[PDB]
């Protein structure tokens, strides 16, 4: 996509990770986790469900209409009745066609985007505490505990607190 | 002695290839069918009025061919016509059939008011062996063969003002003898005529003598009709012969109604769209079935398949093997 993360900088997706789209692994002291990411994972679920919905909007509905199999043949006017109906036809099945190719490029589009807007969110809220690695993950340059994890993954992280500590660690 | 905190994405064992702008096959989370392509193969009696034809078409059930007498006022949303249908009175052609056939289906009823036509010195209520009721011959129940009266038929000359607020439909016909000795044994002169109007239009029919194929005894013919009186219109009926007389109209409406030729059996369901196919369900945008549709459909695509991604691009891990 046009964001480069999915499929890009990120390697691959986690087949793992059934509670969620998107979400955070960690290793600390205390060993390995993860957690889904339930803010980023639902505004691509809603703008997604928002597509489907527009898309099987029901509009169409007709009654009395023109014959369209014909058991003599009788020249003109049933050539341009079957004409008629096959010019539809192909113009409503290029429709449909077109649809689902701008409707998918986009929904790949705005899902690679929104890994996109978390990554970046998290590199924000980290300030100069961490560095991006270029692979998805930040190498976070002070001790943190499974409460400090939890507090990136849930927006609560003071980054002032553990400034100092990382700073010196980094800059060497 | 830090963390790593790694950003990420889910991915699926089984994904689903979808078409995009730049590629005509890619693998995403999930998607979803945009085209309709089965159908139950019956026609759901709700929440359409579906009436079956059996053995009867729209127009034979509107002439009153004894074997559609069943139909006699009957109503309907979709008229429905099998292909085991057939005819079985007297043999007859209607110029612009489709039109008539449409015209009929559209208005949505076979509702019939008779008239008092006053057909003075000819014999009335004709019939044929071409055409039995019960054990004798008889006739379409809707019209009214005149012949002779001792040995005149006189220049018929009759008039029905239209004094009601509703369009009228009139149908009436032609008959087309065999051979001279029919003619004249039938209606005295040698040639006949038929000229129905209205202030506005009119239409005059001469008779053809002569030959068509055997059909149920007979190698006459009868060439049926038809003529719309408007509200504040009058018809006038004017023949010196070979009249095939209206015995009033059908009552005309307009709305939803419509006929579909099909041989799929009807069934206790609901379903907003019909196809000769059956009934399909319309939660779909596109639909494959057939492009004869009726009611609240999916709009008939080419394409069997139409895949809509309800996900994200699927990347699972790279592969060891
Ligand atoms: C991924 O997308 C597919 C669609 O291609 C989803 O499959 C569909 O799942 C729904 C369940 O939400 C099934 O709906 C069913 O509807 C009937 C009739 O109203 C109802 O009686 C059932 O209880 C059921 O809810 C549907 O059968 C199914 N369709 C197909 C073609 O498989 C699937 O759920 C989606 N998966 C994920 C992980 O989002
Ligand atoms: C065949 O039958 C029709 C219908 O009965 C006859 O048409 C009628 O002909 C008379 C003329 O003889 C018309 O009379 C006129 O009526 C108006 C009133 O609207 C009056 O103001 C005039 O002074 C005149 O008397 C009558 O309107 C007309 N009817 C219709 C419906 O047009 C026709 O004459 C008959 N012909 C034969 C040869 O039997
Ligand atoms: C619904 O009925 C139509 C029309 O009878 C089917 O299409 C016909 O049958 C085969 C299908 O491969 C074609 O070779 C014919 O040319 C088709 N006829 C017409 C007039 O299109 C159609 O397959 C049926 N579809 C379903 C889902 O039952
Ligand atoms: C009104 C009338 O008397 N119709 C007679 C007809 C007609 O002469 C022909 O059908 C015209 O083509 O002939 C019959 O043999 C028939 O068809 O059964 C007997 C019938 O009584
Ligand atoms: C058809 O309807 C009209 C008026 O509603 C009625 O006079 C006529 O007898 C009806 N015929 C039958 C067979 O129900």
């Amino acid at each position: 996509g046009l964001f480069g993360a999915i499929a890009g900088f990120i390697e691959n997706g986690w087949e793992g990770m059934i509670d969620g789209w998107y979400g955070f692994r960690h290793q600390n002291s205390e060993g390995t986790g993860q957690a889904a990411d339930l803010k980023s994972t639902q505004a691509a679920i809603d703008q997604i469900n928002g597509k489907l919905n527009r898309v099987i909007e029901k509009t169409n509905e007709k009654f009395h209409q023109i014959e369209k199999e014909f058991s003599e043949v009788e020249g003109r006017i049933q050539d341009l009745e079957k004409y008629v109906e096959d010019t539809k036809i192909d113009l409503w099945s290029y429709n449909a066609e077109l649809l689902v190719a701008l409707e998918n490029q986009h929904t790949i589009d705005l899902t690679d985007s929104e890994m996109n807007k978390l990554f970046e969110k998290t590199g924000r809220q980290l300030r100069e505490n961490a560095e991006d690695m270029g692979n998805g993950c930040f190498k976070i340059y002070h001790k943190c505990d499974n409460a400090c994890i939890e507090s990136i993954r849930n927006g609560t992280y003071d980054h002032d607190v553990y400034r100092d500590e990382a700073l010196n660690n980094r800059f060497q | 002695p830090g963390a790593t905190l790694c950003l990420g994405h889910h991915a699926v064992p089984n994904g689903t290839l979808v078409k995009t702008i730049t590629d005509d096959q890619i693998e995403v989370t999930n998607a979803t069918e945009l085209v309709q392509s089965s159908s139950t193969g019956k026609i759901c009696n709700n929440p359409h009025r579906i009436l079956d034809g059996i053995d009867c078409t729209l127009i034979d059930a509107l002439l009153g061919d004894p074997h559609c007498d069943v139909f006699q006022n009957e109503t309907w949303d979709l008229f429905v016509e099998r292909s085991k249908a057939f005819s079985n009175c007297y043999p007859y052609d209607v110029p612009d059939y489709a039109s008539l056939r449409s015209l009929v289906a559209s208005s949505g009823t076979l509702e019939f008011i008779t008239e008092g036509f006053t057909w003075t010195g000819v014999t009335q209520n004709g019939g044929s062996n071409a055409c039995k009721r019960g054990p004798g011959s008889g006739f379409f129940s809707r019209l009214n063969w005149l012949t002779k009266s001792g040995s005149t038929y006189p220049v018929l000359n009759v008039t029905m003002p239209n004094n009601d607020n509703f369009d009228k439909l009139y149908i009436w016909g032609v008959h087309h003898p065999s051979t001279n000795q029919e003619q004249t044994s039938l209606y005295v002169q040698a040639s006949g005529r038929v000229t129905v109007s209205t202030r506005r239009s009119q239409q005059t029919i001469i008779p053809n003598i002569g030959s068509r194929p055997w059909v149920r005894m007979t190698s006459a013919r009868i060439s049926i009709y038809w003529t719309i009186v408007k509200p504040g219109d009058v018809l006038v009926i004017n023949s010196n012969g070979n009249l095939i007389a209206p015995r009033g109209y059908f009552k005309m409406r307009t709305g939803k109604s419509s006929i579909m030729r099909s041989d799929a059996p009807i069934d206790t369901c609901i379903s907003e769209c019909i196809t000769p196919n059956g009934s399909i369900p319309n939660d779909k945008p596109f639909q494959n079935v057939n492009k004869i549709t009726y009611g609240a459909c999916p709009k008939y695509v080419k394409q069997n398949t139409l895949k809509l991604a309800t996900g994200m691009r699927n990347v699972p891990e790279k592969q060891t093997r």
